[PDB]
Order: C-alpha cells, then sequence, then structure tokens
RNA sequence: AUUUUUGGUAAGCAGAACUGGCGAUGAGGGAUGAACCUAACGUUGAGAUAAGGCGCCCAAAUGCACGCUCAUCAGAUACCACAAAAGGUGUUGGUUCAUACGGACAGCAGGCCUG
RNA sequence: GGCUCUUCCUAUCAUUGUGAAGCAGAAUUCACAACGUGUCGGAUUGUUCACCCGCUAAUAGGGAACGUGAGCUGGGUUUAGACCGUCGUGAGACAGGUUAGUUUUACCCUACUGAUGAAACGAUGUUGCGACAGUAAUUUAAGUUAGUACGAGAGGAACACUU
C-alpha cells in the first residue's frame, strides 16, 4: 500500500529544486519541522543523477526534527513552496523563500489540519485535500 | 522414381468456353469471364475441346506431380464458378457488445464498429468481383457473392481476420465474425 | 450468447489441435505438425477445452 | 553428487574385480536380477524378449537397477506379475574409480561398480506367453531408454530360458525325452549308466 | 605418427612397447602449417608419372555415363577442427506380413452388410 | 576494485508482434521472431560478491588480455617502521588482526579525432547529381475508453481519440 494515487491530473513543469537529501520545513502541524528527502516517485535517472522532486511532487521522506512518534520512520510528503526559481505560462519566474512540505498518506490525505504559510499553484491542482487546507495559495 | 506421363481430365459442360494460351487460362460462363496464369508450372495445357481439357506433365517427381491435380482443381473451380457462382454466409457473432455494420452499395467495403466495444474503426474493402449484402431478414449476417472463389473467399477472410480478438482468453471471449455458410451456388 | 453461434465460434478456436513441440495450432483430427521449428512432430494434443 | 555416466562409458581400463586386492569397494545398487513369477516351467512361459546391447561399454549397475525397476512396474501393470519371468543376465563386475595435493598419486577410491557389456551380449531377458510378447517387447524398449547409448530388442525363436529351437523343444516334448527344473530342461542321452532309465524302477 | 598400452572424468596431460619419423630436411600434395600423403635434394633439357587434381582464382574435362539430394540454418570427405541420446506422413530404395472386378483402400451413400 | 568510454553476445529483465495454460477479468507462468532501444539513486564493505532502503517499463546474465594504471585512483594485496595474539630457546614466522608507507616517459609508427592539400582528359568560378559510409529516437503517464467488458463477489482490461 504506497503511491501516488490521489493525484487529479497532469503536473506542470517546474525545474526541479529539491535532490534527494534535501531537507525542507514541514508546514503541516503533524508535529513534524522537517522532511529528509529520500526519494521522489516517477523518476528513472541517467547514470549518478540524483533524484529531484519539485512544487507539487510526491516524496519519500523521514522526520529529522519532530515529534519523537513520527521521526525514525518513512513517511511520504508532497512539496509545497520550493526556492528554486521556476516559470510559469507568463514567462515570469517565481519562487518562496523556503523550502517546504507537508506530510501526506498514498491516497493524497493530509495527516494534519492547518498548513502554515502558502501553497503554490501547482500543488492544488494537483492535489485537492492539500488545496482544501491550504490558508492562501499563490 | 522420376514419372513419366501424368494426366487429369476437366469436363466442359453446357454454356462453357475455355482459352489455353501459353499456360494462360481463361474461362467464359454465364455469369462472366474468369482469367488465370500459370506460368509458373512446367504442365501442359492441351488445347481444350468443348468436351474436355486435357492436362499433362511429363518427366516429372513427386513434388511436380502434384501441381497438375491443383492446378486442374483450380480449373475446376474456374468453372463452376462461371456457371453457378459462389456465395458465403458469415454469421456476426457478439455477446455484449452488438457488432455494428455499414456496407456501401457498391457492396465493395465494410464499415465495422463497436466490436467489443471497442472505439476502433474497422475498415474492409473487399476483393475484385465480389459483393457483400445485408437483408433486413438476415439476423445478423454477411453475405459475400462472386464468380471467382478466392476473392470471395479470401474476402470472408480479410473480415473475419480484422475482427479477431486479442490478449484474452480467446475461448470464452469469441466475438467476431465467422463464416457460418461456404461454397454455396448462387 | 445464441449457442446457434457459440458452436461456430467455439469450432473457429476451441477446435483445434496444439503441437507439443512449436505450441502452433494445427487443424483438429490432422495427424502432424505444419511448422520447421520440430519437423512436423507427432505428439499433440487437444488445444485445452474450456470450462463447462 | 555422482558423476556422470558419460566419464565412464567407454572401457579404457583392464578389469577391476572387487577382490582381496580391493579394499573398501561399496555395493552395487542392483541387488536382484529376478522378477514375476519364478516358479513357472518351461512349459508356462514359451517365448523370449531380449534386450541385446549393440554397443561395447560400461553400464553402471545404477543404470540397471534403473531399467530394471522400469522394465518391471511396467510388466507387472500391464499383464500381471504370474504372466512373465524377468531376468538380468549382466551383472556389475567392474569397479570404477575416482580420484578425489594436485597428481601426485591418481590412483582412485573405489567409485561404484559397472557391468562391462560387449556388442552382442544380452542384458535382459523376459518369458511370457504369445498373447503377452508385445507387452514385453513394449516395455524392453522403454528399459533401453535408461541406457547408454543403443541397445536393441528382439524375440528368440527358442524356448524360454532354454537352449532348444521351439521346435526341438517339441520333438522332445513328444518323444518323452524333455525332464524339467523350473526354467531349466534337461535332454536325455543314449550315455547314460541303465541304473537311471526309468525302466529299471 | 600407426598399432599396443598404464594413471587419469579428461587434456595440445603424465607414463611405457615395436617400427618409423621430426629434431638433423628440402620438393609436390592436405588453402595454411615440424613429425600426414607422394616421395629424399649435384648444375640442365625432354618425356612419362606418384600423392593430389582438371568451373574460375590454377596446370588439366564446365568430358562421357549412373544412382540419390532442395535446406526461410543444404552440401562439399583421411590425419583436420568436433557432435550425441531423440525425432519427421520430405524423398528414394529394400525387408516382412496383408487387400482387390467372388470390386478392395478412401469418400459419399444407404439400410455388419449393401450401392 | 571502482571511476570513465566503446563495442560485441543472447542462455531476453523491460519494450514490439505472436503461439500455449490448471489463460473469466486482473495478475502470472511456458514458448516463438527478436537487442532495435533501455536496464537507475543510497546505507555497510577496498571490495567481485552479499544484504538492506528506494524509484522504475524493467531495475536481464555475459564478452572484449577475469576490456579499460605512459586514463586516473591506490582503499585492498605484497618491501623496508611499529603494535597485539599464536608459534619458536632464538634469529624470526603466520596461509591471523592493527597502523604509517613513491603510482615515472609520448615529440616515433600505426589507430582514431579533427585540419590543409600537389597533380591527368585546357584554366577557373557558380549551380547540382550521389556511389558509398554513418544514422536516431526509445519509453512512460494522464484524460477518455469506464466501475465498462469479465466476474457470485472481491476485483478489474483493451483499440480508437486527446494531452
Ligand atoms: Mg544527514
Ligand atoms: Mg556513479
Ligand atoms: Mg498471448
Ligand atoms: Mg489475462
Ligand atoms: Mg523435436
Ligand atoms: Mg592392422
Ligand atoms: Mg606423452
Ligand atoms: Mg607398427
Ligand atoms: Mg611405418
Ligand atoms: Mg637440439
Ligand atoms: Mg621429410
Ligand atoms: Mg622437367
Ligand atoms: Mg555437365
Ligand atoms: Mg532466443
Ligand atoms: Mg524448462
Ligand atoms: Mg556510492
Ligand atoms: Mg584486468
Ligand atoms: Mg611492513
Ligand atoms: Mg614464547
Ligand atoms: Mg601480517
Ligand atoms: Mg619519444
Ligand atoms: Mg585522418
Ligand atoms: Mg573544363
Ligand atoms: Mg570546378
Ligand atoms: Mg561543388
Ligand atoms: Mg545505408
Ligand atoms: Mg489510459
Ligand atoms: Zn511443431
Amino acid at each position: 500500500a504506497r503511491g501516488r494515487g490521489g493525484q487529479v491530473g497532469t503536473k506542470a513543469k517546474v525545474s526541479l529544486g529539491l535532490p534527494v537529501g534535501a531537507v525542507m520545513n514541514c508546514a503541516d502541524n503533524s508535529g513534524a519541522k522537517n522532511l529528509y528527502t529520500i526519494a521522489c516517485f516517477g523518476i528513472k535517472g541517467h547514470l549518478s543523477k540524483l533524484p529531484s522532486a519539485s512544487i507539487g511532487d510526491m516524496i519519500l521522506c523521514s522526520v529529522k526534527k519532530g515529534s519523537p512518534k513520527l521521526r525514525k520512520k518513512v513517511l511520504q510528503a508532497i512539496v509545497i513552496r520550493q526556492r528554486r526559481p521556476w516559470r510559469r505560462r507568463d514567462g515570469v519566474f517565481i519562487y518562496f523563500e523556503d523550502n517546504a512540505g507537508v506530510i501526506a498518506n498514498p491516497k493524497g490525505e493530509m495527516k494534519g489540519s492547518q498548513i502554515t504559510g502558502p501553497v503554490a499553484k501547482e500543488c492544488a491542482d494537483i492535489w485537492p485535500k492539500v488545496a482544501s487546507n491550504a490558508g492562501s495559495v499563490v | 522414381m522420376r514419372h513419366l506421363l501424368t494426366e487429369v481430365n476437366v469436363p466442359i459442360p453446357d454454356k462453357v468456353t475455355i482459352t489455353a494460351k501459353q499456360r494462360v487460362v481463361e474461362v467464359k460462363g454465364p455469369l462472366g469471364t474468369i482469367k488465370r496464369a500459370f506460368r509458373y508450372a512446367s504442365v501442359d495445357i492441351q488445347k481444350p475441346t468443348a468436351d474436355n481439357v486435357k492436362l499433362q506433365i511429363w518427366q516429372a517427381s513427386r513434388k511436380e506431380r502434384a501441381v497438375l491435380q491443383s492446378i486442374a482443381s483450380q480449373i475446376k473451380n474456374m468453372i463452376r464458378g462461371v456457371t453457378e457462382g459462389y456465395k458465403f454466409k458469415m454469421k456476426l457473432a457478439f455477446a455484449h457488445f452488438p457488432i455494428q455494420e455499414a456496407v456501401a452499395k457498391d457492396g465493395s467495403s465494410i464499415e465495422i464498429k463497436h466490436f467489443l466495444g471497442e472505439k476502433r474503426i474497422r475498415r474492409i474493402q473487399a476483393l475484385p468481383g465480389v459483393k457483400i449484402s445485408r437483408k433486413d431478414e438476415e439476423k445478423n449476417t454477411l453475405t459475400l457473392q462472386g464468380i471467382d472463389l478466392n476473392n470471395v473467399s479470401q474476402t470472408c477472410a480479410l473480415i473475419h481476420q480484422s475482427c479477431l480478438v486479442k490478449e484474452k482468453d480467446i475461448r470464452q471471449f469469441l466475438d467476431g465474425i465467422y463464416v457460418s455458410d461456404k461454397r454455396l451456388a448462387m | 450468447m445464441e449457442p446457434t453461434i457459440a458452436a461456430l465460434a467455439k469450432k473457429y478456436n476451441c477446435e483445434k489441435k496444439v503441437c507439443r513441440d512449436c505450441y502452433a495450432r494445427l487443424p483438429p483430427k490432422a495427424t502432424n505438425c505444419r511448422k520447421r521449428k520440430c519437423g512436423h512432430s507427432n505428439s499433440l494434443r487437444l488445444k485445452k477445452k474450456p470450462k463447462e | 553428487g555422482r558423476r556422470p555416466a558419460r566419464c565412464y562409458r567407454q572401457p579404457k581400463g583392464k578389469p577391476y574385480p572387487k577382490s582381496r586386492y580391493n579394499r573398501g569397494v561399496p555395493d552395487a545398487r542392483i541387488r536382484i536380477y529376478d522378477s514375476g513369477r519364478k516358479k513357472a516351467t518351461v512349459e508356462e512361459f514359451p517365448y523370449v524378449v531380449h534386450i541385446v546391447s549393440d554397443e561395447k561399454e560400461q553400464i553402471t549397475s545404477e543404470a540397471l537397477e534403473a531399467a530394471r525397476i522400469a522394465a518391471n512396474k511396467n510388466l507387472i501393470k500391464f499383464i500381471s506379475k504370474d504372466a512373465f519371468h524377468l531376468r538380468c543376465r549382466v551383472h556389475p563386475w567392474h569397479v570404477l574409480r575416482i580420484n578425489k595435493s594436485g597428481m601426485r598419486g591418481a590412483f582412485g577410491k573405489a567409485l561404484g561398480k559397472a557391468a562391462r557389456v560387449d556388442i552382442g551380449s544380452i542384458l535382459f531377458s523376459v518369458r511370457v506367453k504369445e498373447p503377452h510378447v508385445k507387452y514385453a517387447i513394449d516395455a524392453l524398449t522403454r528399459a533401453k531408454a535408461k541406457f547408454p547409448g543403443r541397445q536393441k530388442v528382439v524375440t528368440s525363436q527358442k524356448w524360454g530360458f532354454t537352449k532348444l529351437t521351439r521346435a526341438q523343444y517339441s520333438r522332445l516334448r513328444n518323444q518323452k525325452k524333455l525332464v524339467t527344473d523350473g526354467s531349466n530342461v534337461k535332454v536325455i542321452g543314449e550315455r547314460g549308466p541303465l541304473s537311471r532309465l526309468e525302466l529299471f524302477r
């Protein structure tokens, strides 16, 4: 029982900003502060090409700082904000000031209620529960 | 070993006319004219008499000998073909999804849609001399008529085959268009 | 559907013979295999009939 | 694992029996050479089917028991134990060796026993009644498949396991010249001391 | 190396016997190449050969007669560069038992028999 | 041994088209034409191997002087320093652990990559032909098909079209 099943469509092209090992903020109230990036789904690489995730992706991660109940296990998360500038159909490039993610079950459900900070557009279309829990969506 | 002489005798009946030139056989009857080219065998095709046609092969080996009777039989088919034609009936078989059919006025083409519920369009163009027909009373059948056995049997084939079911147990599914009746005389 | 027809299909589909060697489906009631790989081998079986 | 039979197939050696020069030669997996109804009379099983090794080779005892067990199961099931006498003519006398630092001396311990067979030596013999000849011929052929290379199957016109031709056998029947022990028949000559012949009882 | 041989699963392995040979040896043939086949060498011309060849590379038969063979993996030969158990309604021979106008086989027929 | 790179094998892991099943569907297994293309990111270990964490259509098995040191690297192995253990009276020894311990030369020929280029049927431009050589795209997912066919139920496809 794994994967991204609750994704609602195609995810747009975003410059991949979070390779493996990347540690990002965790914006949910799950009680985990951060997410250590282990893999990213749907990737077959080239030799020695680091697996990379971006806004909207579903990663496989672990919790480095947070509730002792959460760390030491392998969880899935969904990237919300990234600091790596990507580009949108208007030609403008954007970025947030942090790298943020929300722990989720493979079905696309969040474990948590409030999501701290804004969530990127590119995450909403893909993940309606995440979108539901957004305070703001840019 | 090598066989000396082998012959086969083809009868020619009322209203049939036959022509052998350099292995090229022509047969004209009431229903039309059919021609076939035998240039590939060393056989002797004797000048036909309105009664008969004699086929001979000389200094032959077992493999060669068979070509005789087979060319002969092909002739039998040309003849019978121009006397009484050839008609086939193909039953159109489906379990759940009804096979939908559109046949042109020439009778020269068939469209098959909705096979196993597939959204694809099947196109089959009938061979020369072959006419396809479906009536109100046909009870889900097709009818292919023509003078030349080959073109008709082959058209039936192309049809049956266009609809072969794939990537599933063939013995349970069994959807398809199959030949119910072969070698009918009209 | 329509056993009158099921007959037909089943005769086109389940009613053949299979080569214990090249796997080809040969005509029922036939003695030999028509495929070069086995040299027309003797041993053949009935294509396994469906269930009841 | 046991070394492949193709190693010992050809008889390259001079014969190595289990002798007082051989220590710790093992046994042979074929211990019993007779199956079926052994008690039968020459009269009861007239016809013989023989497996004759066509080749010159060394057959492993294990191979023997193989072909044998096989032929037995076949015969017993398809006719009846009562209806066949199955005899293994050949015995596995020859001992194979196997050399198990380097080559310093290669003389090996005893691996197993084999029977040394020459072209035309009878391997198996079955005696049966006419109705069953085919079945015998059948199972023997199958046992031929448990065997190295070529062997052939044959029907003898002699009587059972006897040296007599069925004709001689019949004439000697008629004339009361025959004495019966099991598979064996004895013939009576003019050379015998009269204290034997039945008449001076 | 031929034949005979022992140890060894085996080896272009390790050992022995008789006669040679190769080493110490060229020439023609095995395309090629120590120990195979012919054949043993002074300088040179002719003729006829051995081994092996004669469609072209290549001297010399696309000679003249027989049988057998079609490969959607043909075949093409001593030592030599490997193939086995097992299979084929491909084709041709041969072996042993059978049928047939007191009409067979097969097919279609028809009621084992019958057209 | 790894790194780098190229090519070959097929006893095919995946992808293409099929045959077979104790093939309902889904999944799976056996076989055929077949390498054309692909066959990944990290823990520990000098490692080949092994074992785990993962993604993936798949995470196939091999060859090329156990491919590849004037291409690197030098962790392992195998000099000279030194520790322990065991052995030896000893000097010393381990097919047992530890720790420190140099990696030279290309300007030649070829090879390959690129670059000029004399000269025949007169010279010199411009526009072309094209022998031959090399070739390249391979997959995946989503929508729709559709909660559909099949199936008692659980479950659960495909072709076409579109991105
Ligand atoms: Mg860390
Ligand atoms: Mg790497
Ligand atoms: Mg299939
Ligand atoms: Mg299936
Ligand atoms: Mg076979
Ligand atoms: Mg001799
Ligand atoms: Mg020697
Ligand atoms: Mg000698
Ligand atoms: Mg000699
Ligand atoms: Mg010397
Ligand atoms: Mg010499
Ligand atoms: Mg001369
Ligand atoms: Mg000629
Ligand atoms: Mg293969
Ligand atoms: Mg197998
Ligand atoms: Mg690494
Ligand atoms: Mg190396
Ligand atoms: Mg040291
Ligand atoms: Mg001491
Ligand atoms: Mg040491
Ligand atoms: Mg220099
Ligand atoms: Mg160059
Ligand atoms: Mg000019
Ligand atoms: Mg010019
Ligand atoms: Mg130019
Ligand atoms: Mg080309
Ligand atoms: Mg889809
Ligand atoms: Zn076959």
